[PDB]
């Protein structure tokens, strides 16, 4: 029968449970059994400061946080976390705290909730973490919380003691491996905080102590591929929105492709989303901070970011096969990559052409199937509209014909013009 | 730390060429794990002045540092108050040594030279910090070596992989340190605050790397391998990892998917005799951490996939492995609460009954085809969803094939643990919803269990034959009396539980027309009387069987509830009264036999 | 030629049964091979478990 989770009788029961909670013990299994029985009543219930006008639920959360830092056995801790979930979501105390309790919500987030949850996230008793993670994700879905978490990971990761770096990479690994995909796609600064956590996680792969480097590399292995896809989608969203931080992110993403390549860290749908994003960043003519401490407009600079993306693209097709024709998926994607690779690259004072010559030689050296598949479009654009780039030019035309059946008509004739260019651009 | 990708980017390597060219440098074990170079056999201790001399001492395969600590305590006469204030070290490499690790992993056999050892006076805290940092460094090189071996056997040519992994397994067999050094941790350093989560994180990484290496080693080899006793030794690492870090979620997902992969690969061994080496440790870990739902969810998913792979032999081997750890409150074997409970086994079987949803995503680390189907056509695509009555049917069939064997006695112990708990939880669920189809399924379930009990009593006539420097005699009387008292315990708990409950259920069924459905027939009662009579035929000669709870529960709880208003059931009673007649006639006519009776 | 016919799997059946109850499907080779033969969280039960598994590993060679 329904009895009401908010009624005056039920809050009187809650007042009984508070003054049980405020009386400590000072045998131990007695306290485990007493708190679990009280917790079962809590399950059944819901499916000096000026504290005398405060509702008792947040004061219960207060004394839970107060007695959180006393014991070291995960059984009572586990039970407390269960109670915490029952009150945060089924009890809706944080929901009414964010509805009409901002100051005390600032009090709750600023010193109790984030630091205690950062204390209980561990890599040896991984059921406290399995309880702790949706509560911490509920905490970071609110204002004032991302700054505290930002300063926590800044003081943990940028420390001069390497054990703090060690403990920071294990904790950010435990947050990353207990995440979901669609549960994050509504809040902006949740995605920003998880993106900064993931980029510090990727930044720790190359740290100066070898132990943190090998730990981040081996602990990157133990992450389930949907969580890594969701992290890559958050990082791609933060690349889409934020402008001034595109230098670092690509470096991190290259490290990602270099380490975890089974997940599509780079794919053709990724490149067509970035193609339309550079189109909206180019053909159209915030408030968050910069994550550059995580590591530390229409003619040239956006085009230089485009060039940088071209260099990453040439590295991608040199590295992997990426057979977009083996499936019926990504046919329009790869097709869009070749079309717009023709259109925006086809105006002899750019930085893209020499890097394309610098890349396509290693492309033709390492790839064969897509290499033959893309050759004729490379030679159509060679002179469509200089010493060392001449050296790579002749290296390019050296590896055009080494294993490749080029032999067509009206196209091979231009090779006659090419040996004419052996007495034209030299003369 | 860069060779882990260099060997991924260098082709043209095998197992033998590096061993043939390494032996020239006398440092074979310092690069890869599987280098079978033996170590030193003697060692020298150095002094500090002309009062003492460097002394040579032998090294066996089980020598450790603590014996050398006792040696220097006994020889130099060091007081034990200053035991932790002193340490031992080498002068040349300047290395402090962990106390509880073996010497043989550290000192390979130098060519006619022995490394030095000095008893040094040091502060204890600097020494324990030095020990912690040097073993942090040291097992980081082991972790590096394991990385080299995992990256080594990934991109090998597809012709040469079989001989490579087979001779790899063969040189793992020749190693005397495997798998000691592959599974043991450092336990006098895990409790300190200055080696708290560092040694844990690297130990978690090292165990996960060892699981990856073994999983690659098991795969590749042919499915028709002559697997002797060696599989258990290899499986022991898989047990040991779950012993050390059971609540760590990474080791759990990897352990579950690796055992699923090696149960799909060696399908022949894991259809006959393979599950007897991995299930004791899994049941112990499932039984202990009952307040930890993630470990519980991972083990129920792994056992559900075990059943989906192999249907009936897995359930048989499961009952053969949960049996030597079960303790029940009997008055013959006083079972303590320090092992697998009866409830733990029964809720594990109840999770095997229903479906288990996936929360931890263990399936995508399984290299075989998905979804898993039955690997043998004897059970096929028939709808053999696991019930609990069919477990009783299997136990009946294996005790019925040879009731004087050992599997019969063992499965009788299994049955006397299981069927009171099944009848109990059946009583809870029929006293939980109180509905007329619940009453119908309770009557049908009691009838089917009764059918299986008639099938159990119809095929135990070899136990009705009576019996024929004393330790084998006590063994013979034991193996005489265990299945008999097991049958009496089962039948009297069944009768005194369900008979009045059959009348109660018949009252609350909604149809009181069917009453007194006659659970046991006359031949079952006469069979129980002949077993009890054969038990009582030994009673005055050994004094421990009068107080046995099966016999006493039959005498005080089953004889008065048996109806005798008809005379068809009566020859059971005349045999029981005849046996009690002759026992008390013999106890009366012999006073020496009366002088030793309780 | 020797496998075109439909496969025939050997079973186990016992005739001393009341024949209202079906004997389940178990192969006879497996049958004869089979019939032939809070407190845990602390650091002491694991170490004792490790040394018990090491002696039992060494004992069965």
């Amino acid at each position: 029968i329904t009895m009401g989770l908010e009624h005056s009788l039920s809050k009187d029961i809650i007042s009984i449970i508070n003054n049980v909670f405020q009386a400590p013990w000072g045998l131990c299994q007695s306290s485990i059994l007493c708190y679990q029985l009280a917790c079962e009543l809590l399950e059944r219930l819901a499916p000096k400061f000026c504290y005398q006008q405060l509702p008792v639920t947040l004061r219960l959360i207060y004394t839970i946080f107060q007695e959180m830092a006393k014991f070291e056995e995960p059984d009572i801790l586990f039970n407390m976390l269960n109670c915490l979930k029952i009150l945060c979501l089924h009890g809706e105390c944080l929901y009414i705290a964010r509805k009409d309790h901002p100051q005390f919500l600032a009090y709750i987030q600023d010193h109790m909730l984030i630091a205690s949850l950062w204390r209980v996230v561990k890599s040896e008793f991984s059921q406290l973490s399995s309880l702790a993670v949706p509560l911490l994700l509920h905490a970071l879905s609110l204002p004032h919380g991302a700054d505290i978490f930002w300063t926590i990971i800044n003081g943990n990761f940028n420390s001069k003691d390497w054990k703090m770096r060690f403990e920071a990479v294990e904790k950010v690994a435990v947050i990353c491996r207990f995440l979901d995909i669609h549960s994050v796609t509504k809040n902006h600064l949740l995605k920003y905080s998880l993106a900064h956590a993931f980029c510090c996680f990727l930044t720790a792969v190359e740290d100066v102590n070898p132990a943190v480097a090998t730990r981040a590399g081996l602990l990157l292995d133990t992450i389930k591929r949907p969580a890594l896809q969701g992290l890559c989608l958050c990082l791609d969203f933060q690349f889409d929105t934020v402008v001034k931080d595109r230098p670092t992110i690509l470096s991190k993403l290259l490290l990602l492709h270099f380490l975890k390549q089974d997940i599509p860290a780079l794919s053709w749908e990724f490149f067509v989303n970035r193609f339309e994003t550079l189109s909206l960043e180019a053909q159209l003519h915030k408030s968050v901070r910069s994550l550059r401490d995580s590591v530390k407009e229409d003619a040239g600079i956006d085009h230089q970011t485009v060039h940088q993306l071209i260099t990453v693209l040439m590295k991608f097709m040199a590295k992997d096969e990426s057979s977009a024709e083996s499936d019926i998926s990504s046919a329009k994607a790869f097709n869009t990559v070749k079309r717009h690779l023709y259109v925006l690259l086809g105006m002899r004072l750019s930085t893209c052409f020499n890097a394309f010559i610098a890349g396509i030689a290693q492309v033709m050296d390492y790839n064969i199937n897509l290499g033959k598949h893309l050759l004729p479009l490379v030679v159509q654009v060679l002179k469509y509209c200089k010493p060392h780039i001449r050296q790579m030019w002749l290296k390019a035309l050296l590896v055009i014909l080494y294993k490749y059946p080029y032999r067509d008509c009206d196209i091979s004739k231009i090779l006659l013009h090419l040996i004419h260019i052996t007495v034209n651009t030299l003369n | 730390t860069f060779l882990w990708e260099v060997v991924g980017y260098v082709e043209g390597l095998f197992f033998k060429d590096l061993k043939q060219t390494m032996k020239k440098e006398q440092c074979e074990v310092k690069l890869l794990v599987t280098a079978s170079m033996p170590g030193t056999k003697t060692l020298v201790v150095h002094g500090q002045n002309e009062c003492d001399i460097p002394t040579q001492l032998p090294v066996h395969e089980d020598t450790q540092f603590e014996a050398l600590l006792k040696e220097c305590l006994e020889f130099f006469n060091i007081p034990e108050s200053q035991s932790t204030h002193y340490f031992l070290m080498d002068k040349r490499w300047n290395l402090i040594h962990y106390n509880k690790t073996y010497v043989r992993d550290i000192y390979p056999f130098r060519r006619s030279v022995s490394p030095q050892l000095n008893l040094v006076h040091m502060h204890p805290e600097k020494g324990q910090e030095l020990i912690q940092k040097q073993v942090f460094t040291r097992k980081l090189e082991e972790v590096g070596r394991v990385l080299f071996l995992i990256s080594l056997t990934q991109k090998i040519p597809t012709a040469h992989k079989q001989s490579h992994v087979s001779m790899l397994q063969e040189d793992l067999l020749r190693l005397p340190s495997f798998p000691r050094s592959a599974i043991d941790a450092e336990f006098s350093l895990f409790s300190d605050p200055q080696a708290g989560k560092e040694l844990f994180g690297l130990d978690t990484l090292q165990k996960s790397l060892w699981i990856q290496l073994l999983e690659e080693m098991f795969l590749g080899m042919p499915s028709e391998f002559p697997w002797g006793d060696e599989i258990m030794l290899f499986l022991n690492v898989f047990n040991g990892a779950l012993i050390l870090h059971p609540e760590d979620s990474a080791l759990l997902r990897q352990y579950a998917a690796t055992v699923i992969n090696t149960a799909v690969h060696f399908n022949h061994l894991f259809s006959l005799s393979g599950y007897q080496w991995i299930l004791p440790t899994m049941l112990q870990v499932y039984s202990d951490y009952e307040s930890n739902p993630q470990l519980r969810q991972a083990i129920e998913f792994a056992c559900h996939q075990f059943y989906i792979l192999h249907r009936k032999p897995f359930v048989l081997q499961l009952f053969a492995s949960v049996a030597p750890l079960l303790e029940f409150p009997d008055a013959a074997n006083n079972g303590p609460s320090k092992g697998v409970s009866a409830q733990c086994l029964f809720d594990l079987l109840q999770s095997l009954e229903g479906e288990t949803t996936d929360i931890l995503d263990i399936l995508e680390l399984v290299k075989a085809e998905k979804p898993l189907k039955s690997l043998d056509f004897c059970y096929g695509n028939e709808d053999l969803t696991f019930s609990i009555s069919e477990a009783i049917k299997l136990c009946v069939t294996v005790v019925a094939y040879a009731p004087e064997s050992f599997r019969s006695l063992q499965m009788l112990m299994v049955l006397e643990a299981l069927v009171p708990c099944y009848l109990q939880k059946l009583k809870r669920q029929t006293s939980q919803v109180e509905t007329v189809p619940a009453a119908r399924e309770e009557i049908a379930a009691t009838a089917a269990l009764a059918t299986s009990l008639q099938a159990l009593l119809y095929s135990v006539e070899v136990l009705t034959r009576p019996m024929t420097e004393e330790l084998d005699e006590r063994i013979a009387r034991e193996e005489f009396r265990r299945p008999r008292e097991s049958l009496l315990n089962i039948c009297t708990e069944f009768y005194k539980h369900c008979g009045p409950r059959l009348k109660i259920l018949q009252n609350l069924a909604g149809e009181p027309r069917v009453i007194a459905l006659e659970l046991l027939d006359v031949k079952s009662h006469m069979r129980l009387a002949e077993i009890a009579h054969s038990l009582l035929k030994l009673a005055p000669y050994d004094t421990q069987t009068m107080e046995s709870r099966g016999l006493r529960r039959y005498i005080m709880e089953m004889l008065p509830i048996t109806d005798w208003t008809a005379e068809a059931v009566r020859p059971a009673l005349i045999l029981i009264l005849k046996r009690l007649d002759r026992m008390f006639n013999k106890i009366h006519k012999m006073p020496t036999l009366r002088r030793q009776v309780e | 030629i020797f496998e075109k016919f439909p496969n025939r799997p050997q079973m186990v059946k016992i005739s001393k049964l009341p024949s209202d109850f079906t004997v389940p499907k178990i192969r006879e080779s497996f049958m004869k091979q089979f019939i032939d033969r809070i407190r845990a969280r602390n650091l002491l039960e694991k170490e004792t478990a490790v040394t018990k598994i090491l002696r039992a590993c060494t004992r069965q060679r």
